[PDB]
Protein backbone atom coordinates (compact mmCIF):
# COMPACT_ATOMS: atom_id res chain seq x y z
CA UNK A 1 0.00 0.00 0.00
CA UNK A 2 0.97 3.21 -1.06
CA UNK A 3 1.80 5.81 1.94
CA UNK A 4 -0.46 8.64 2.29
CA UNK A 5 2.56 11.02 2.78
CA UNK A 6 4.18 9.30 -0.97
CA UNK A 7 0.41 9.99 -2.90
CA UNK A 8 0.74 13.56 -1.13
CA UNK A 9 3.49 14.27 -1.95
CA UNK A 10 4.06 13.02 -5.98
CA UNK A 11 0.06 13.58 -6.96
CA UNK A 12 0.69 17.56 -5.60
CA UNK A 13 0.30 20.03 -8.71
CA UNK A 14 3.69 19.90 -10.69
CA UNK A 15 4.74 19.77 -14.45
CA UNK A 16 4.58 16.01 -16.03
CA UNK A 17 4.82 13.94 -19.07
CA UNK A 18 1.28 14.49 -20.72
CA UNK A 19 0.49 12.87 -24.17
CA UNK A 20 -1.17 15.73 -26.28
CA UNK A 21 -2.83 15.81 -29.45
CA UNK A 22 -1.17 18.11 -32.51
CA UNK A 23 -4.67 18.72 -33.47
CA UNK A 24 -5.63 20.24 -30.39
CA UNK A 25 -2.26 21.87 -30.08
CA UNK A 26 -2.97 23.44 -33.83
CA UNK A 27 -6.42 23.54 -34.44
CA UNK A 28 -6.10 25.93 -37.63
CA UNK A 29 -4.75 23.10 -40.13
CA UNK A 30 -6.93 19.83 -40.10
CA UNK A 31 -5.62 19.57 -43.40
CA UNK A 32 -2.54 17.82 -42.72
CA UNK A 33 -2.24 14.66 -40.90
CA UNK A 34 0.88 14.15 -38.11
CA UNK A 35 3.19 11.18 -37.73
CA UNK A 36 3.23 10.86 -34.16
CA UNK A 37 -0.48 12.29 -34.31
CA UNK A 38 0.25 12.74 -30.38
CA UNK A 39 3.17 13.89 -28.33
CA UNK A 40 4.75 13.90 -25.43
CA UNK A 41 4.93 17.53 -23.04
CA UNK A 42 5.53 18.21 -19.68
CA UNK A 43 2.20 20.40 -18.71
CA UNK A 44 0.45 20.91 -15.15
CA UNK A 45 -0.87 18.15 -13.54
CA UNK A 46 -1.84 17.23 -10.44
CA UNK A 47 -4.41 18.65 -7.19
CA UNK A 48 -4.01 22.12 -5.44
CA UNK A 49 -6.01 20.22 -2.90
CA UNK A 50 -8.15 23.55 -2.55
CA UNK A 51 -11.64 24.82 -3.34
CA UNK A 52 -10.65 27.98 -4.16
CA UNK A 53 -7.28 27.29 -5.97
CA UNK A 54 -6.28 26.10 -9.30
CA UNK A 55 -3.14 25.07 -10.63
CA UNK A 56 -1.23 26.96 -13.67
CA UNK A 57 1.99 27.48 -15.20
CA UNK A 58 4.39 29.69 -13.84
CA UNK A 59 7.07 29.29 -16.34
CA UNK A 60 7.13 28.20 -19.85
CA UNK A 61 9.43 27.30 -22.33
CA UNK A 62 9.42 25.63 -26.32
CA UNK A 63 10.11 22.48 -27.16
CA UNK A 64 11.09 21.17 -30.75
CA UNK A 65 10.37 17.94 -32.94
CA UNK A 66 10.73 15.65 -36.07
CA UNK A 67 7.06 15.40 -36.77
CA UNK A 68 5.71 14.02 -40.38
CA UNK A 69 2.80 16.63 -41.73
CA UNK A 70 1.29 14.11 -44.50
CA UNK A 71 -1.17 15.66 -47.31
CA UNK A 72 -3.00 12.44 -48.35
CA UNK A 73 -2.93 12.05 -51.90
CA UNK A 74 -0.78 15.36 -51.87
CA UNK A 75 2.76 14.10 -51.01
CA UNK A 76 4.16 13.74 -47.53
CA UNK A 77 7.19 15.76 -45.70
CA UNK A 78 8.93 15.82 -42.51
CA UNK A 79 9.72 18.77 -40.22
CA UNK A 80 10.33 20.21 -36.93
CA UNK A 81 7.41 21.51 -34.45
CA UNK A 82 7.21 23.73 -31.89
CA UNK A 83 5.00 23.04 -28.85
CA UNK A 84 4.75 24.70 -25.25
CA UNK A 85 5.60 23.41 -22.28
CA UNK A 86 5.31 24.00 -18.54
CA UNK A 87 8.64 24.22 -16.39
CA UNK A 88 6.74 24.94 -12.96
CA UNK A 89 3.43 25.28 -12.00
CA UNK A 90 1.69 26.91 -8.94
CA UNK A 91 -1.58 26.81 -6.92
CA UNK A 92 -3.25 30.23 -7.14
CA UNK A 93 -6.80 31.62 -6.51
CA UNK B 1 7.16 4.88 7.78
CA UNK B 2 7.78 8.29 11.72
CA UNK B 3 7.11 10.27 8.80
CA UNK B 4 4.30 8.79 7.20
CA UNK B 5 2.98 9.20 11.42
CA UNK B 6 3.42 12.63 11.32
CA UNK B 7 2.04 12.87 7.70
CA UNK B 8 -1.41 10.84 8.89
CA UNK B 9 -1.80 12.94 12.20
CA UNK B 10 -1.77 15.90 10.80
CA UNK B 11 -4.03 14.88 8.21
CA UNK B 12 -6.51 14.11 10.84
CA UNK B 13 -7.05 17.45 12.70
CA UNK B 14 -10.25 18.98 12.48
CA UNK B 15 -9.12 22.04 13.96
CA UNK B 16 -7.46 23.02 11.03
CA UNK B 17 -7.76 24.40 7.23
CA UNK B 18 -6.51 22.77 3.80
CA UNK B 19 -4.04 25.54 3.43
CA UNK B 20 -2.80 25.11 7.37
CA UNK B 21 -2.96 21.49 7.43
CA UNK B 22 -1.14 22.01 3.72
CA UNK B 23 1.78 23.64 5.39
CA UNK B 24 1.78 21.03 8.15
CA UNK B 25 2.44 18.20 5.89
CA UNK B 26 4.68 19.61 2.86
CA UNK B 27 7.41 19.94 6.85
CA UNK B 28 7.04 16.54 6.87
CA UNK B 29 8.44 16.12 3.35
CA UNK B 30 11.00 19.83 3.92
CA UNK B 31 12.16 17.33 6.33
CA UNK B 32 11.49 13.77 6.18
CA UNK C 1 18.45 20.95 -29.29
CA UNK C 2 15.70 18.92 -31.20
CA UNK C 3 14.17 15.70 -30.48
CA UNK C 4 14.67 13.30 -33.28
CA UNK C 5 11.67 11.84 -35.09
CA UNK C 6 12.37 8.31 -34.32
CA UNK C 7 12.51 8.86 -30.20
CA UNK C 8 9.13 11.32 -30.64
CA UNK C 9 7.93 8.19 -32.37
CA UNK C 10 8.60 5.95 -29.58
CA UNK C 11 8.23 7.94 -26.83
CA UNK C 12 4.83 9.09 -27.66
CA UNK C 13 4.05 5.59 -29.06
CA UNK C 14 0.87 3.78 -27.26
CA UNK C 15 1.77 2.59 -23.98
CA UNK C 16 1.20 3.01 -20.07
CA UNK C 17 2.21 6.07 -18.88
CA UNK C 18 1.50 7.80 -15.07
CA UNK C 19 -2.09 9.77 -15.18
CA UNK C 20 -3.15 11.66 -12.43
CA UNK C 21 -7.40 11.01 -12.10
CA UNK C 22 -9.58 12.85 -9.99
CA UNK C 23 -11.22 9.96 -7.41
CA UNK C 24 -14.43 11.40 -8.54
CA UNK C 25 -14.04 9.88 -11.71
CA UNK C 26 -12.88 5.90 -10.23
CA UNK C 27 -15.89 6.50 -8.10
CA UNK C 28 -18.82 8.76 -9.75
CA UNK C 29 -21.36 7.16 -7.43
CA UNK C 30 -21.57 7.93 -3.71
CA UNK C 31 -19.99 11.26 -3.59
CA UNK C 32 -21.01 11.47 0.22
CA UNK C 33 -17.59 12.06 1.10
CA UNK C 34 -14.05 14.35 -0.34
CA UNK C 35 -10.95 12.77 -1.20
CA UNK C 36 -7.44 14.53 0.09
CA UNK C 37 -5.69 13.97 -2.70
CA UNK C 38 -8.33 14.84 -4.93
CA UNK C 39 -5.92 13.27 -7.40
CA UNK C 40 -3.98 9.96 -7.55
CA UNK C 41 -1.46 8.79 -9.83
CA UNK C 42 -2.20 6.09 -11.69
CA UNK C 43 -0.94 3.98 -15.10
CA UNK C 44 -3.62 4.55 -17.58
CA UNK C 45 -3.00 4.00 -21.70
CA UNK C 46 -1.60 6.76 -23.51
CA UNK C 47 -0.29 7.43 -26.81
CA UNK C 48 -1.15 6.96 -30.42
CA UNK C 49 -1.18 3.62 -32.36
CA UNK C 50 -0.41 5.95 -35.54
CA UNK C 51 -2.83 3.87 -37.55
CA UNK C 52 -7.35 5.24 -38.27
CA UNK C 53 -8.96 1.82 -37.66
CA UNK C 54 -7.06 0.92 -34.32
CA UNK C 55 -7.09 2.69 -30.58
CA UNK C 56 -5.49 1.88 -27.84
CA UNK C 57 -6.68 -0.65 -24.66
CA UNK C 58 -4.93 -2.15 -21.80
CA UNK C 59 -4.70 -5.71 -22.10
CA UNK C 60 -3.27 -6.55 -18.93
CA UNK C 61 -4.25 -4.67 -15.65
CA UNK C 62 -3.94 -4.82 -11.84
CA UNK C 63 -4.88 -2.72 -8.45
CA UNK C 64 -2.78 -0.55 -6.50
CA UNK C 65 -3.66 0.86 -2.81
CA UNK C 66 -3.49 4.18 -1.47
CA UNK C 67 -3.40 5.50 1.77
CA UNK C 68 -6.35 8.87 1.37
CA UNK C 69 -8.42 10.65 3.52
CA UNK C 70 -12.09 10.28 3.12
CA UNK C 71 -13.72 13.32 4.83
CA UNK C 72 -17.18 14.21 5.30
CA UNK C 73 -17.34 18.04 6.09
CA UNK C 74 -18.45 19.08 9.74
CA UNK C 75 -19.31 15.13 9.63
CA UNK C 76 -15.88 14.78 10.08
CA UNK C 77 -12.79 12.97 8.27
CA UNK C 78 -11.08 9.44 8.60
CA UNK C 79 -7.63 7.78 6.79
CA UNK C 80 -8.65 4.69 5.15
CA UNK C 81 -7.31 2.94 1.70
CA UNK C 82 -8.61 2.23 -1.46
CA UNK C 83 -7.40 0.70 -4.51
CA UNK C 84 -7.48 1.67 -7.83
CA UNK C 85 -7.11 -0.28 -11.59
CA UNK C 86 -3.60 0.31 -12.83
CA UNK C 87 -2.44 -0.84 -16.50
CA UNK C 88 0.56 -2.98 -17.24
CA UNK C 89 -0.07 -3.25 -20.71
CA UNK C 90 -1.70 -0.99 -23.63
CA UNK C 91 -2.16 -2.55 -27.39
CA UNK C 92 -3.15 -1.28 -30.54
CA UNK C 93 -6.64 -3.37 -31.70
CA UNK C 94 -9.43 -2.08 -33.93
CA UNK C 95 -13.07 -1.10 -33.10
CA UNK D 1 21.93 10.46 -35.57
CA UNK D 2 21.65 6.38 -38.88
CA UNK D 3 19.28 5.32 -36.44
CA UNK D 4 17.21 8.06 -36.88
CA UNK D 5 18.31 8.63 -41.71
CA UNK D 6 16.75 5.08 -41.44
CA UNK D 7 14.09 6.40 -39.18
CA UNK D 8 13.41 9.32 -41.49
CA UNK D 9 13.73 7.67 -45.02
CA UNK D 10 11.28 5.29 -44.07
CA UNK D 11 8.99 7.85 -42.90
CA UNK D 12 9.45 9.44 -46.57
CA UNK D 13 8.27 6.61 -48.55
CA UNK D 14 5.08 7.20 -50.34
CA UNK D 15 4.33 4.02 -51.53
CA UNK D 16 3.96 2.53 -48.06
CA UNK D 17 1.27 1.76 -46.33
CA UNK D 18 0.43 2.54 -41.83
CA UNK D 19 0.78 -0.31 -40.58
CA UNK D 20 3.69 -1.42 -43.30
CA UNK D 21 5.59 1.99 -42.36
CA UNK D 22 4.99 1.20 -38.83
CA UNK D 23 6.20 -2.21 -38.91
CA UNK D 24 9.68 -0.40 -40.73
CA UNK D 25 10.42 1.80 -38.07
CA UNK D 26 9.72 -0.82 -35.20
CA UNK D 27 12.74 -2.99 -37.41
CA UNK D 28 14.61 0.25 -36.56
CA UNK D 29 13.23 0.18 -33.21
CA UNK D 30 14.40 -4.19 -33.34
CA UNK D 31 17.56 -2.41 -33.56
CA UNK D 32 18.08 0.81 -31.70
Amino acid sequence: VVKFMDVYQRSYCHPIETLVDIFQEYPDEIEYIFKPSCVPLMRCGGCCNDEGLECVPTEESNITMQIMRIKPHQGQHIGEMSFLQHNKCECRP
Amino acid sequence: EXCNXRAIEAALDPNLNDQQFHAKIWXIIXDC
